[PDB]
RNA sequence: GCUUGACUGCGAGCGUGACGGCGCGAGCAGGUGCGAAAGCAGGUCAUAGUGAUCCGGUGGUUCUGAAUGGAAGGGCCAUC
RNA sequence: UGAGCCUUGAUGUGUAGGAUAGGUGGGAGGCUUUGAAGUGUGGACGCCAGUCUGCAUGGAGCCGACCUUGAAAUACCACCCUUUAAUGUUUGAUGUUCUAACGUUGACCCGUAAUCCGGGUUGCGGACAGUGUCUGGUGGGUAGUUUGACUGGGGCGGUCU
RNA sequence: GUUUAUUAAAAACACAGCACUGUGCAAACACGAAAGUGGACGUAUACGGUGUGACGCCUGCCCGGUGCCGGAAGGUUAAUU
RNA sequence: UUUUGUAUAAUGGGUCAGCGACUUAUAUUCUGUAGCAAGGUUAACCGAAUAGGGGAGCCGAAGGGAAACCGAGUCUUAACUGGGCGUUAAGUUGCAGGGUAUAGACCCGAAACCCGGUGAUCUAGCCAUGGGCAGGUUGAAGGUUGGGUAACACUAACUGGAGGACCGAACCGACUAAUGUUGAAAAAUUAGCGGAUGACUUGUGGCUGGGGGUGAAAGGCCAAUCAAACCGGGAGAUAGCU
RNA sequence: AGGGUGACAGCCCCGUACACAAAAAUGCACAUGCUGUGAGCUCGAUGAGUAGGGCGGGACACGUGGUAUCCUGUCUGAAUA
RNA sequence: UAAGGUGAUAUGAACCGUUAUAACCGGCGAUUUCCGAAUGGGGAAACCCAGUGUGUUUCGACACACUAUCAUUAACUGAAUCCAUAGGUUAAUGAGGCGAACCGGGGGAACUGAAACAUCUAAGUACCCCGAGGAAAAGAAAUCAACCGAGAUUCCCCCAG
């Protein structure tokens, strides 16, 4: 019997995959528990809907991850107010809302959460690496030149 | 009676033939088994007296489609 | 001594049988052997030594071949 | 504990030889810092010559036209044939364990003021048992039948062409 | 004690007792296509079958044959493949 | 009637009357007869209905050969001097009849086989629920006493009332004999006989069903029927026999 | 036609041919009306534990035979214009 | 429709009626005990015994109606078990049993014949059972045919013993 799986099973497979199982195993165990459901010309699109209602609503978002992260090389020139003293180093700090409200000027959506700031709080008048949390895996880019003030 | 609720396979009659072709009346009985079938559409076990082929027919058509043919035939299950 | 007539196809006519059948048979065609030749040879001096049909088997034979070409099977001939 | 097989790591001693030439093409050097080459040695294989492998530390080097040789280098690439180690992996046997089928003429609950039945919970067994189809054996327990004729009656004997 | 009602009452049947054997319980076994029911609301000091037939002395040799039980390397062997 | 043969003492018939057995249908062949004739004839059906229509078909006019195939010839064989079957003969459709075939097939007649039912008011066994056994005897265990042992062992008397115990009626049965044998009676009567508190007997009701039951076992009994009941059906079984 | 009438009746009788007939209910036909069922076009769609197979049986005139074809108790199992 | 009538054995009695409620004939109606599918429960058929609800009563008791089972649908309800489901009660609709043959289906003999007998035959006959209808079944090619074509099913005659 060919069936797909709704969960991982020890010596068979993982979270959905068509495999060939003896009829008794599927009939007396896998299907009465929620460990499987056959291919019935529907569950190749219906429980394969957690892999097709998925893709019907996961397909078009793979492109959003790019356009949400491309136009940040347009300026590459941002400077933000904060205290700053001698040696080039800072008085205060740099949170995330500092840069979240700073570049609302730049139009397309930017947040304090979907920007990420390093554990250091950029206490320099000097390049200290930052990045954007646009996509969870693909890292987007941040560098602001805090106004030495 | 020895009848399958899925197929309607009942004992059928025939002949035993020997090498001398002596004929004697005999019956062919189905491979009937009472089996509890999981009706996930209803969250309930349903027990059917079924032939091994009806067991194959349930796997193919699904017990949900099958039982709809039974309550469309009387056949209280 | 030499050889394969213990030949093949036929067969006038007889005999003997209720029938099935069995038997005797010159002569003809083809081919052979023996013999110089006439001729003799279709098994053994004769009379016993056998078993119908069916069902099959084997070989031969393009007779038949269920749309058609084939094949299967069947037929026919030889034999089990 | 038996076998096929995507695919790769091992299998290629007429001998010329620097000593272990299936083969055509792709080509002139492949690997070595996700470690070269030198030592002990892991359990294999071996023509008694070494091929490839597990690991230790290791840290800048083994590897061709090479001259020869019917064949030019495992220098890289690639389909591919003798050989032969492994597993995702297919079904074979045995053994063990399991549970979810199946059983339960165990307990308990309800239907239900019911020693039937059913359902439920639980325990016990458990892929056995049991049943179907097929199959071998056994099978006067039961059935259908056969079991000759001649014949100084029949039977015994004898006989049957 | 029983028996051939209607030609046989007996030396026949039965009998207590004896033995052999089966049977661990959903017992064997039997009636039943089955469900079930008997066995038995019993549990091996029980139950079924067989034979013998109170009691007393006893019950001898033989397992080649046929069955029954058991054993199993080999050979032969069905469906299947 | 049956027989080699019957007055035969072989069979059948008391008599009369009445009934009682070679049919019917379809096929087929032969004969007769009629019609048409190298042609004959239609079937179902249509219907102007015993007409007429309908020639679908059947038979015949050609056979030989296993067949292809050939054809008044063909087959056989390589081929026949040949040989076999054939060419040299009118058939066909009715009507009537004689035979054959299939059907019960001239009528009567089995034992029996099978199917489905009916029956345990008889009997066999069991289940439940009720009843019956006059009267007389024997006198087990135990108990008690006396007797006796260190105590148990133990022995007369009384008591006790066991038993598929004894004699014997009802009751249940049936060993003998006679009678009767178209009986009073399809199993009895008479005289005797056995059991008679038991494995007894009996009433009412109930259960078991035919290859089944039940059977203290005789193949006994299962409604005067039993080595497979009765009734109905298959069924006019079949009957080389009378 | 027939049946009766004191024996055999066209003309005695009942009848027969022929001609007629229904208040009421109803049948089969038609017409028509209420209620429900959908044609017509256009393009799609074309019946799976099925066909087929193995095993065992049956049915087809056809007895497994060289045996097609149908049905299927059991085990299997496609293609899908 | 009618001058005659009150069925028969079957007379008699007491009556009806004669110009249209005598009788007779037809249509629609009415009544239609008890048993019997029998249906409120039982039962040895024609009998026994109820329950509920109304309406009556002189307070002795009366009259009528309903009350089977199964299936379907519905409503209400309702467990073990939260949901639910089984289960329960009621309503409404329908069925039940009889009947000759024909029909379709589910099962299925033997005698007999073969001059015995088993394959075969008898025969899918007899018989049992289920179900239906005025007929039933069957039925619009996954059929035949033979390279020409036919055009669902059923019945008849041939094909043909
Ligand atoms: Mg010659
Ligand atoms: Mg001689
Ligand atoms: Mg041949
Ligand atoms: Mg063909
Ligand atoms: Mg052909
Ligand atoms: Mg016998
Ligand atoms: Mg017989
Ligand atoms: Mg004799
Ligand atoms: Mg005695
Ligand atoms: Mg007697
Ligand atoms: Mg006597
Ligand atoms: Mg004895
Ligand atoms: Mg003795
Ligand atoms: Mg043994
Ligand atoms: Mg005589
Ligand atoms: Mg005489
Ligand atoms: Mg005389
Ligand atoms: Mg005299
Ligand atoms: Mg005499
Ligand atoms: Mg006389
Ligand atoms: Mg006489
Ligand atoms: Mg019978
Ligand atoms: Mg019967
Ligand atoms: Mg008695
Ligand atoms: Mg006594
Ligand atoms: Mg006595
Ligand atoms: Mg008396
Ligand atoms: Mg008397
Ligand atoms: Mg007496
Ligand atoms: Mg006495
Ligand atoms: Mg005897
Ligand atoms: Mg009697
Ligand atoms: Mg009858
Ligand atoms: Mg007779
Ligand atoms: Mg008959
Ligand atoms: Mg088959
Ligand atoms: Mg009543
Ligand atoms: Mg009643
Ligand atoms: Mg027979
Ligand atoms: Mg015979
Ligand atoms: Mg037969």
């Amino acid at each position: 019997m060919q069936v797909i799986l709704l969960d991982k099973v020890a010596n068979l497979g993982s979270l959905g995959d068509q495999v060939n199982v003896k009829a008794g195993y599927a009939r007396n165990f896998l299907v009465p528990q929620g460990k499987a459901v056959p291919a019935t010309k529907k569950n190749i699109e219906f429980f394969e809907a957690r892999r097709a209602e998925l893709e019907a609503k996961l397909a078009e978002v793979l492109a959003a991850a790019n356009a949400r992260a491309e136009k940040i090389n347009a300026l590459e020139t941002v400077t933000i107010a904060s205290k700053a003293g001698d040696e080039g180093k800072l008085f205060g700090s740099i949170g995330t809302r500092d840069i979240a409200d700073a570049v609302t000027a730049a139009g397309v959506e930017v947040a304090k959460s979907e920007v990420r700031l390093p554990n250091g709080v950029l206490r320099t008048t000097g390049e200290h690496e930052v990045s954007f949390q646009v996509h969870s895996e693909v890292f987007a880019k941040v560098i602001v030149n805090v106004v030495a003030e | 009676s020895r009848v399958c609720q899925v197929t309607g396979k009942r004992p059928v009659t025939g002949n035993n033939r020997s090498h001398a072709l002596n004929a004697t009346k005999r019956r062919f009985l189905p491979n009937l088994h009472s089996h509890r079938f999981w009706v996930e559409s209803e969250k309930r076990f349903v027990t059917l007296r079924v032939s091994a082929k009806g067991m194959r027919v349930i796997d193919k058509k699904g017990i949900d489609t099958v039982l709809a043919e039974l309550r469309a035939r009387g056949e209280k299950y």
